[PDB]
């Protein structure tokens, strides 16, 4: 059906144009067992007041956005208690559920492609130098693609059709992906296991994932119609834990 | 029914219902299921085709040279010097790496087979009788000491392995086993080797996997002789996680990710097919 | 240990002798002859389980 | 001293052979391996997967997002064409770059039927009707809708489901095709048409958008690996 | 550890063929490159000549071009880097290393001068000032054509505030200063002196400090 | 085209502070050298293969270089750590390699002292004349010195010698001379020098007359 309620912790997301729900790989976000721990020491599990919706800023659509991209779990550095036990661990491992929310009318058309890629490592736009970590990722702040290309010295190359990596844009189908298409769609979930080679990893020199938003039909309506669409991203982490207490970093 | 091969088809009629296998919905990020027994009518086809060809043992399987080794056995600069190494890495080819660059993360065993050729090089005569060249291609672990020049002690080998071989005969082959420290080999890192998001950006922080050294073991020639050997990776039982998209756009360092803007495809005159 | 598999041959004497010679599993031979798969994964990863005849929405 | 006697073939190096050698690190404990999710088995795991297909790759839009976008809008006649390529699906530079093009361009044959998606992007108030067909290469591309009703065709209905799947059936002399274009497998045409219009209420932008996206059936198959021809370099990379 | 050091040479009648001798004996013998690094008083390092024992390929530079022979004698284990048709500009420090991977086993290096001049004495001028509870001193040296030249402050018993000046050439001459630092206890009651010596031109001067 | 040499030419650091090196070659290189040069002896071989080794270096010095540009960065500077930077690379016309970066360690900054002493009776007799001036004890490098007498400027004739830099306070010593004639000295009264630097606001003056013996 087209509607569906999502509850974690003290918060909930109510829908009644949803399409489905991209669970992973076929995979649903659950705790470490003990054949694949490495780590000798007791985790800390904070079930509700680490594992709760948490949103972010918005963006605004135009009819000449080329796209957005988060990096996570850098993307909520600053977002509660979730931030608070990255600071004070070396190690933790979650899951995420991603929910993109973006409305307008039945006289407004548009299609967004929401990718969860992991490993997104980015290609620089000043080849032959070496560029920044703020270039690539604030705290809360959504970065944007260009449509051209990019000749900043220290930053990430930022044409869309390539998606920052060097591959085609219309490939990007094979990570967990779902489309918002104003026709027929509202929002957009995606539910993210932990994907990584290691079973904990350190939440401040490694980014698991990157969430792209990357407009395929661009926004178009009459000039009397509602000019500002916002796209709003809304991520809860899952099965949250971490290991490794020491005091607050990160250096 | 055997595993690997293909499915056959059924044989189909006309309908008239209110089932629709066509009309789908690609916004829920699920490609459909839609085989010819729903939008067409079809004969009973018995398939016997084999996606054997297609496994991740098969498509790896194959030798790839990886590099290109270059020393003498008399120097003139550096390079070319009496001896030479390399940091072993799988990104110096295009060929290779861009085989390995459709998965995230992989875990195999390595087969290495070395190609040593060898010839003359350029003077005013070359009327000598040499006797048959002798090589040693030692592994230096990461952290270990590395050979400081030739005649050095490094090269005694006691606990670093190591190969000798003689000219004309078949070439070495050794297998390696999985030798990360983590649960699989990192093919992309999106991180830093800082934990203040500093220094190293990529992969090039996550591959530590030792020199490989390269020498004449013969202690000198009448005239001088320059060598080429030439490292061939095979990998096998291979495990591989999360496809990725593959790679577009040609690459320009062995330690980057970072390309020139390319086109998503070529370009052609017009959209639409147009004769009878 | 002579392990007897069936020879890759095709549709419409057959088989092959084994033997390990090295004390590691490293050392062998590639597996060729494992064509499992199950493309669920990428192909359809949703919640609901979405008929083909029936209706997406 | 067992007699033995050494056949043509010896001291070679042949570099898909299948033979044991010995281990450099004797008795090495490897690090044990964790449940990570999306194993890849099978290539044709991911070429099942859908990919957007760039059709409206005219100059200049390769460099952009309008390589993706097919431009629909309403007519003043009906029966007009949409777009068209032939089906070559490693060979034509509509679909050699797309996931299933860039999997076949590392072998040399290819067989079975593959599926064609459109989406319709527009608006939710916008209506249209289309033919999306498909011609064997016996007769030459069809000239107009009358020559392509009488191919393989379906007949694309625009409302709630927003998606159409017009599937091309393996129809060839040969079990397999070849990936790299000759005359001898020729896979035919694909065309797609106007079969109404579309039909806007006022206030609502003329032009508007379809994706196309491409993936194989459950019974595709490749065959003879060899080297793709995308990818190049001339120096090592330092 | 690589024995022992190079010898220098000095002005020579002119025409003849001058020859170094590199004394490079921690060997290691003998299959290695010994190239000769050359150093200007403008501190330049450039490459003069290598050579090879197993072959006898030797090498050269485009400025030592025309010609610079160096043979190789492996019972001597010598090393030479001087130039046949030289001109006056090869006043210049003379390196002769043997090889490893980089440039890690120098030569300390002998400066040779060349030209057609001729050994002047030198000449140890009086300076004392005509104040305060300290004084400086000096004993200038002006007019001495081959660089060796000595400074010495009473017989070594002085020798803590000597700062050594060089001699920048003008009208083919060096001319360079050196002085101490003289407390008032010492000023003027005992006898300060200084002596330069030229070991090549074979006098010594010597002044004692008298102030006016 | 084509001169190879380092980027900065006289620089200044204490023991304390960061050594970040630069320079320039003419042609692409895959290794990169890094010596060290000391005022009084021969240099010596810090870092091979632009990383790796050496005999007496310590830990806290590092270096890269890649191409047309090198790196050898100290990460800690002491009080063993003033030498002159030079580069090399092995060709087929070797590029040349620069002359050498030169560097002096950093203290408070010192003010001189001034000094005539004036020409005695021995070497009016032999045919000279030398009025003399020394700067000594001062940091750092740059003076603006002139030569003044009874008003006017001369500047023919000058030296300026210069001290290295010092083992005991690391500071500097120059002296500033002109040549005469023995009727050029006998022309003029007041033979004075002034050494002009940015410590001091104005620059000291020590001044004697001919017509007193
Ligand atoms: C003279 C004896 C030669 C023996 C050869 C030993 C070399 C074996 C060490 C290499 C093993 C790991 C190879 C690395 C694979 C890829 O780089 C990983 N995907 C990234 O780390």
């Amino acid at each position: 059906d087209r509607v569906r309620s999502i509850t974690l912790g003290n918060s909930t997301i109510t829908t009644q144009e949803c399409a489905n729900v991209v669970v992973g790989y076929g995979v649903w976000p659950t705790y470490l067992s003990d054949h694949e721990a490495t780590a000798v020491d007791q985790p800390t599990q904070p079930d509700v007041a680490t594992c709760r919706f948490y949103t972010l800023e918005s963006v605004k659509w135009e009819s000449s956005s080329a796209g957005w991209w988060w990096k996570f779990p850098e993307a909520l550095s600053d977002m509660g208690l979730f931030g608070q036990n990255m600071q004070y661990h070396y190690l933790g491992r979650t899951g995420y559920t991603i929910h993109v929310q973006c409305n307008a009318s039945k006289f407004h058309q548009g299609c967004l492609l929401v990718v969860c890629v992991p490993e997104a490592e980015m290609g620089a736009a000043t080849t032959d130098h070496a560029f920044n970590h703020t270039k690539l990722s604030n705290i809360g702040q959504a970065m944007e693609f260009s449509a051209k290309k990019s000749t900043d010295q220290t930053g990430p190359q930022t044409a869309v059709h390539n998606a920052g990596m060097g591959v085609a844009v219309g490939n990007l189908t094979i990570f967990p992906h779902q489309w918002i298409n104003l026709r027929t769609n509202n929002s957009a979930t995606i539910v993210m296991p932990y994907i990584n080679s290691v079973p904990m990893d350190n939440m401040y020199r490694h980014y698991n994932f990157t969430l792209m938003v990357i407009p395929f039909a661009k926004l178009e309506h009459s000039p009397q119609a509602s000019t500002y669409v916002p796209i709003t991203v809304t991520v809860a982490p899952m099965c949250a834990e971490y290991n490794g207490l020491r005091l607050a970093g990160h250096q | 029914r055997a595993v690997g091969r293909v499915a056959d088809t059924v044989a189909s009629g006309p309908v008239n219902t209110e089932q629709i296998p066509a009309l789908t919905a690609v916004e829920t990020g699920h490609t459909s299921q839609v085989v010819p027994s729903d939008t067409m009518q079809t004969r009973h086809v018995i398939n016997y085709h084999t996606r054997s060809e297609s496994s991740i043992e098969n498509f790896m399987g194959r030798a790839a040279c990886v590099y290109i080794a270059q020393y003498a056995t008399e120097k003139v600069n550096d390079e070319l010097d009496r001896y030479t190494n390399w940091e072993i890495t799988t990104r110096q080819v295009a060929q290779l790496r861009r085989k390995l660059e459709m998965f995230t993360y992989m875990r195999f065993d390595l087969e290495i087979t070395f190609v040593i050729t060898s010839s003359q090089r350029t003077s005013t005569t070359y009327a000598s009788d040499s006797p048959p060249l002798t090589h040693q291609v030692m592994y230096v672990p990461p952290g270990g000491p590395i050979p400081k020049s030739y005649e050095d002690f490094a090269w005694q080998t006691s606990t670093n392995p190591s190969v000798f071989w003689t000219e004309g005969n078949a070439p070495p082959r050794m297998s390696i086993p999985f030798m990360s420290v983590g649960n699989a080999y990192c093919n992309f890192y999106d991180g830093w080797s800082h934990f203040s998001q500093s220094g190293v950006y990529g992969y090039t922080t996550l591959n530590n996997m030792g020199h490989l050294y390269f020498r004449h073991v013969n202690k000198s020639t009448a005239y001088p002789v320059n060598s080429v050997a030439r490292v061939y990776f095979k990998p096998k039982h291979v495990k591989a996680w999360v496809p990725r998209a593959p790679r577009l756009c040609p690459y320009l360092k062995a330690r980057n990710v970072n390309f020139n803007v390319q086109g998503v495809t070529e370009s052609r005159n017009k959209i639409t097919l147009d004769r009878s | 240990g002579a392990q007897v598999s069936t020879q890759k041959t095709g549709a419409h004497i057959i088989h092959y002798t084994n033997i390990n010679y090295y004390k590691d599993s490293a050392s062998n031979s590639l597996n060729r002859q494992d064509f499992t798969q199950d493309p669920s994964k990428f192909t359809e990863p949703v919640k609901d389980v979405m008929i083909k005849t029936l209706p997406a929405l | 001293g067992l007699p033995t006697m050494n056949t043509p073939g010896s001291t070679q190096f042949l570099t898909s052979d299948d033979f044991q050698s010995p281990s450099a690190m004797p008795q090495f404990d490897v690090t044990p391996e964790i449940q990570i999710p999306g194993q890849v088995r099978n290539l044709m795991e991911i070429a099942e997967v859908d990919s957007v297909v760039p059709v409206n790759n005219t100059e200049g839009h390769v460099n952009s997002m309008e390589a993706y976008r097919i431009p629909v809008r309403p007519q003043t006649s009906s029966g007009e064409q949409v777009f068209g390529f032939q089906l070559q699906p490693g060979h034509d530079s509509v679909l050699k770059h797309t996931l299933l093009g860039e999997i076949l361009n590392y072998y040399a044959n290819w067989s079975g039927s593959m599926k064609l998606t459109f989406m319709y992007c527009g608006a939710a108030m916008a209506t249209g009707k289309f033919l999306i067909a498909y011609s064997p290469p016996g007769a030459g591309v069809p000239g107009s809708r009358r020559d392509a009703m009488l191919g393989t065709h379906v007949i694309w209905d625009v409302g709630l489901q927003s998606s159409c799947v017009l599937c091309v059936p393996w129809i060839s002399q040969t079990n397999y095709r070849y990936v790299t274009s000759d005359a001898y497998t020729d896979a035919g045409y694909i065309t797609c048409w106007y079969q109404t219009s579309i039909v806007t209420p006022p206030d609502i932008p003329t032009t508007s958008t379809i994706l196309c996206f491409v993936s194989a059936c459950n019974d595709f198959s490749v065959r003879l690996l060899r080297d793709t021809p995308f990818i190049t370099q001339q120096a090592l990379f330092q | 550890q690589v024995q022992l050091q190079q010898s220098g040479s000095e002005l020579v009648r002119p025409g003849a063929s001058v020859k170094l001798s590199c004394r490079a004996s921690g060997y290691t013998f003998t299959t290695y490159w010994m190239h000769w690094v050359k150093q200007r008083p403008g501190q330049g390092l450039e490459w003069i000549g290598n050579i090879y024992p197993h072959s006898g390929n030797t090498n050269y530079d485009e400025r030592f071009k025309s010609k610079a022979t160096l043979t190789v004698d492996t019972s001597s284990s010598t090393a030479y880097m001087q130039l046949s048709s030289l001109t006056s500009e090869d006043s210049a420090v003379y390196y002769c290393t043997r090889d490893l991977r980089g440039f890690a086993y120098w030569g300390q290096g002998t400066t040779v001068t060349v030209s057609s001049p001729k050994t002047t004495p030198p000449s140890v001028y009086p300076l004392a000032p005509a104040a305060a509870s300290m004084v400086t001193l000096g004993c200038l040296v002006k007019g001495y054509f081959p660089e060796p030249v000595t400074v010495t402050w009473n017989s070594g018993s002085l020798s803590s505030g000597v700062h050594t000046f060089p001699a920048v050439l003008q009208s083919d001459l060096y001319t360079l200063s050196s002085s101490v630092t003289v407390p008032s206890s010492t000023w003027p009651s005992e006898t300060v002196t200084c002596n330069v010596a030229h070991p090549a031109s074979s006098t010594k001067v010597d002044k004692k400090i008298v102030p006016r | 085209d084509i001169e190879l040499t380092q980027s900065p030419a006289i620089m200044s650091a204490s023991p304390g502070e960061k050594v970040t090196m630069t320079c320039s070659a003419s042609s692409s290189l895959r290794y990169m050298h890094w010596y060290q040069q000391k005022s009084g002896t021969s240099p010596k071989r810090w870092i091979y293969d632009t990383y790796n080794l050496a005999s007496g270096v310590p830990v806290r010095f590092s270096g890269s270089g890649s191409g047309t540009s090198y790196s050898l960065t100290i990460s800690s500077m002491e009080a063993e750590d003033a030498a002159t930077y030079y580069c090399q690379q092995w060709s087929s016309n070797p590029p040349t390699f620069g002359a050498g970066t030169k560097l002096e360690l950093k203290r408070a900054d010192a003010a001189p002292t001034v000094s005539i002493f004036p020409p005695s009776s021995e070497q009016l007799t032999s045919g000279g004349a030398s009025v003399v001036c020394f700067l000594n004890n001062f940091y750092p490098k740059d003076i603006n010195v002139k030569w003044k007498i009874d008003g006017s400027e001369r500047q023919n004739g000058v030296l300026n010698s210069w001290t290295d830099q010092d083992s005991k306070d690391s500071t500097y010593s120059m002296s500033s001379t002109l040549t005469l004639t023995k009727d050029e000295y006998e022309r003029h009264n007041s033979y004075t020098c002034e050494a002009t630097h940015k410590t001091s606001t104005s620059p000291i003056v020590k001044s004697f007359n001919r017509n007193e013996c």
